[PDB]
């Protein structure tokens, strides 16, 4: 190719700048970079950026334009940009440039108090700035070693501390941290002052409720968090974990009220006071709303005889469980065609099975034991309702078996439409089915590894090809026999156009 | 009138106490020991795992942890009070912080508390004790060294605290054998009695023969087969006194040598 | 004519090699990495236990040990060449000597050899590698870190040497599977073949999926139940590659942080 020439790029500076390879501008101004290019055929030009996907100044910024334009630039918009120019002939042309947005936030001034001869206060001054800031201390007059100044470790020049080793009376004055960025990009210095007095003291709080607070649903609970010390006057703030405070909870400021409290509102509510003096004070209360859910039973045939079925002359455990908030406070009652038990039939409250599960054993099973058993979980004198689980034992009760009906082992569907996977379980009682995926370890439409279902149906509203694969269905270990779960597989084809 | 006066000394120092008069105390103990200007007594000495509890107890937040800023402050106060050198205190503070920083789990405020406690413990108790033991044994004094890693926690001390300054006294005095006292109210356990018996056996054995192992054997007693070897500067063997006792070597050698060899060097001679 | 010329560079540096031209290499790698000015590739990196064998191999006496004076000399040469600072090299040399001195068994010339070797290894290989891994993971690059603690000793290397620079190459290339070669004459053992298979499995797994654990499982093979967790600056998990493999945390955290945080500070900013 005689005349065809490889691309050649050159970056030029424009828009607002300040003062070699780097383009420094003040935050809020406008960036204008132009990429002049040559070569034949005329190469195309795109400005792009290079930034770690998962941290700090990152944007996905691919513009097809010989001019890069960022109006009202920001901290994060900063970084390294490269102009790429190609035309097919030879190697693409690349030129790099570092845009260095500069700034100087308002400094923060905090102070801390502290043998037994001299009292010492530390005045810490912190500020975020680009470039690194310069600190100057003054007590009306500029201070030098004549007390000590320095930068501690675990600070990249953003912090300086003024140490007052001996706190003499003249030192009780207004200290002001004046931080400068060398006026580069014509950026003004900034100052913050603090009134150091012998009454200056960190915050302190008092809470109107105990460490841990138990409550019933619907109850209204109000918590007064009041200051008991602090100069300057600290600011009190409430917070919640996990998640935010509302709905149905309002902060007057100091006063925290929760109306018609729901069970999900349980958790930690922390009151914190701050005045930029010492460590902030924090009072913490753990609010527990009572609840009972998911009552479940288990049929456990003779384990030592290695049985999976009810057989006369064997041990038969009938367990019971419920999920509760004050888990330690639950109590179970076992009824049997009415409410009775010493000989032959015995109670056991805490075996290897899930936590706090009451389970009676029937030694030497007998036709006389064939009946309807009931377990009743309750809270000692709580307004909440009781929960129960019925479990009929009879000659009919039998461990389960699972299979795929007819020939729906492999079921094909077109993408987008709805899909319905099917397993059918047999036994008395029938436990729920737990669906999982086997070809890979991925989650599901519900977003978790497994889904519960009683009808043995797995419904897929918007079936995606990603779902195409193999699926496992198996019997639960609860609400039925506590036995090796029975398994069965089904294939799911998600057809899609070519 | 003299007692009620308020006389505050420099931090970590004393106002009224023993002085170098050139008679009772012929010279600086450091000089006398380095030059071996002392008779050869039989010596037994030791320190506790967490001597410096009170050093950090006052700077601990409501979460039982210490902030990075508080840590810096403590060291800063520490350097100024003990190392009042005008030129070079900066490099010192930074070096000290690095050594007593746990770079594995460096962000944990509670680990920060432990290492800070260790700094004060190492400087005020461990380093001087090792220096004494090293010089005594080197100059021919029969030496025995111990580290006390046990105590009885009262409801007045933090649950996270280890054996603190003075916590060995009750064991040495056999207080556990007569149960809790008005002065020592901790609910001593069977293990406390057992350990107390052991300490008293070792202490009185030393008094009887100059050997903690003679004449009374340690008679389940975990010290049955544990002979307390003499301390020497080369092997620096010491007895680890606890519920799992055994002889070890070079107690905190790394941190001890920092204070005894490197820091003095940074003084610029 | 150009190749045969004698051009000696500064010690521990190069004369002819990659340069910062502002185009191919936009800026100092240190600045680019600190400011996260790089794309997020999948990264795997590591170092060997005893990289710096040749660093001390030449100063070892007939007893396989290093004298205290030779140790001082090596450090002195080390400080001057890498840290050409006029004011303060004294405190630096002394601090470096202290950190790399084993105060438990401080008189052993052979232990002295090991720690000196570690100094060069830590500075030239471990510290830079950790810095790279820390920055890559911090900026979102999937990172995997390893430490190679195995090798096949030929009759040409000292019996006391650990895995040296380049010793992992034969395993990565599967040389043990085809037996000793003219280039790699070591009499590879069954364990060498097993480890070689493992390394190749991990390396190619990374290439296939970006995950050393997928898709080929480690199929007695001691890596059967050992999943290589991703590296992060907080936990800094890495794979210990040897005949007893397992995942650890914060590889040589203490010594690594010395070079990456404290020493730079001693520069006086
Ligand atoms: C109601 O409560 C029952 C507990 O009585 C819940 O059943 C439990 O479900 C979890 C996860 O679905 C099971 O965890 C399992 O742990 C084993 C550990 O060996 C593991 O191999 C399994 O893959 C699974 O992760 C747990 O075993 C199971 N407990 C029993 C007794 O079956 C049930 O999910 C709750 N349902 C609702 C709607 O609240
Ligand atoms: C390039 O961008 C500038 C402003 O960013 C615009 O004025 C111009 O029309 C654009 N031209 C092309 C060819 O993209
Ligand atoms: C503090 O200063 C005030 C002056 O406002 C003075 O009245 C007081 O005695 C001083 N001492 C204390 C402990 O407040
Ligand atoms: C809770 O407050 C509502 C109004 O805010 C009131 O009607 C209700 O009776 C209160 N209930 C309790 C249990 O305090
Ligand atoms: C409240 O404090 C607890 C510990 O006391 C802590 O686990 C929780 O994260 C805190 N919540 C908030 C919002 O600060
Ligand atoms: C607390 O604040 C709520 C609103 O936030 C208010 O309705 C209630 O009357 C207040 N009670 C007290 C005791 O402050
Ligand atoms: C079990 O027996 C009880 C006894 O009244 C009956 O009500 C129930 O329908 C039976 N079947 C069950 C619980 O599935």
């Amino acid at each position: 190719q005689g005349v065809y020439a490889p691309a050649q790029a050159q970056i030029i500076h424009a828009g607002q700048a300040c003062v070699e390879r780097v383009y420094t501008i003040r935050e809020g101004d406008t960036l204008v970079l132009q990429c002049l290019v040559t070569g034949h055929p005329r190469p195309q030009v795109r400005w792009t950026k290079t930034a770690g996907s998962a941290s700090d100044k990152f944007q996905e910024t691919s513009v097809l334009n010989e001019t890069l334009r960022i109006e009202k630039i920001q901290r994060l918009q900063g970084g390294r940009y490269y102009c790429k120019a190609e035309n097919g002939v030879g190697v693409p042309a690349i030129k790099s440039i570092r845009v260095d947005v500069q700034y100087l936030d308002e400094p923060v001034l905090t102070v801390h108090q502290t043998f037994y001869q001299e009292k010492t206060v530390f005045l810490r001054c912190t500020v975020n700035s680009n470039p690194p800031a310069r600190f100057i201390w003054k007590r009306g007059a500029e201070t030098l070693s004549h007390v000590d100044i320095y930068e501690p470790l675990y600070t990249q020049g953003e912090t300086k501390v003024l140490k007052l080793k001996n706190l003499r009376p003249q030192d009780y004055a207004s200290y002001t941290c004046q931080v400068s960025v060398r006026n580069v990009c014509s950026i003004p210095d900034k100052s913050i002052t603090f009134q150091l007095t012998n009454t200056t003291a960190p915050p302190a709080l008092k809470l109107s409720v105990n460490e841990t607070l138990v409550v019933n649903p619907g109850d209204n609970v109000t918590m007064q968090c009041s200051l008991t010390g602090g100069d300057p006057q600290p600011e009190v703030l409430w917070s919640h974990s996990p998640g935010p405070l509302p709905p149905n909870s309002l902060v007057q400021g100091g006063n925290l009220t929760i109306w018609r409290i729901r069970v999900e509102d349980s958790g930690y509510y922390n009151c914190t006071a701050i005045n930029n003096v010492g460590n902030p004070a924090k009072k913490t209360v753990n609010l527990l709303v009572r609840s009972m859910k998911n009552a479940t039973f288990q049929i456990t045939p003779d384990v030592i005889k290695e049985s999976e079925t009810i057989q006369l002359g064997q041990d038969l455990k009938l367990s019971c469980h419920v999920d509760a908030v004050p888990q330690e406070k639950v109590v179970y009652s076992w009824y049997k065609n009415g409410k009775p038990s010493d000989r032959l039939l015995i109670t056991r409250n805490d075996p290897e099975l899930p936590p706090v599960t009451c389970s009676l054993e029937i030694i030497d099973l007998r036709f006389s034991d064939y009946g309807t058993y009931l377990c009743v979980a309750t809270f000692q004198g709580a307004p909440i309702p009781d929960l129960s689980v019925e479990v009929n034992i009879s000659s009919e009760t039998v461990p389960p078996t699972i299979s795929v009906p007819k020939g729906q082992s492999t079921i094909t569907v077109r993408e987008g439409s709805r899909a319905e996977l099917q397993c059918e379980v047999r036994g008395k009682p029938k436990p729920p089915i737990i669906w999982s995926r086997v070809d890979k370890e991925t989650p599901m439409p519900s977003g978790t590894m497994t889904v519960e279902t009683y009808d043995g149906k797995l419904r897929l509203e918007s079936v995606s090809r990603d779902m195409s694969g193999t699926y496992k269905c198996q019997t639960a270990r609860y609400n039925g026999f506590n036995i090796r779960p029975r398994e069965a597989l089904v294939q799911l084809n998600v057809q899609f156009p070519p | 009138e003299l007692v009620d006066q308020d006389i505050q000394p420099a931090r970590y120092h004393i106002a009224f106490g023993p002085v170098i008069d050139g008679d009772v105390i012929p010279d600086d103990p450091q000089i006398l020991m380095e030059q071996g200007e002392f008779l050869n007594y039989d010596i037994m000495l030791g320190v506790n795992q967490g001597e410096g509890l009170k050093f950090v107890e006052n700077i601990v937040d409501s979460d039982d942890g210490i902030s990075a800023s508080d840590f810096d402050f403590a060291v800063s106060n520490f350097v100024d009070n003990l190392y009042g050198y005008p030129e070079g205190k900066d490099v010192l503070r930074e070096t000290i912080k690095f050594m007593y920083t746990d770079w594995a789990d460096r962000h944990n405020p509670e680990t920060r508390r432990k290492t800070l406690l260790a700094l004060f413990t190492d400087h005020q108790w461990v380093a001087p004790a090792v220096a004494t033991a090293d010089l005594h044994s080197n100059f021919g004094s029969p030496t025995y060294f111990y580290a006390f890693y046990h105590h009885c926690q009262t409801d007045q001390v933090p649950a996270w605290a280890d054996a603190a300054h003075g916590d060995e006294v009750p064991y040495v005095l056999g207080i556990p054998m007569i149960g809790p006292t008005e002065l020592f109210p901790c609910n001593f356990s069977k293990n406390d009695v057992m350990l107390s018996a052991v300490v008293m056996t070792y202490w009185t054995n030393f008094a009887k023969t100059g050997d903690p192992n003679q004449p009374v054997p340690q008679d389940p007693n975990r010290f049955e087969e544990v002979a307390w070897t003499r301390y020497s500067q080369k092997d620096q063997l010491y007895l680890h006194i606890g519920l799992k006792p055994r002889v070890k070597e070079h107690y905190r050698a790394n941190k001890v040598n920092l204070w005894l060899e490197l820091v003095p060097h940074l003084h610029n001679l």
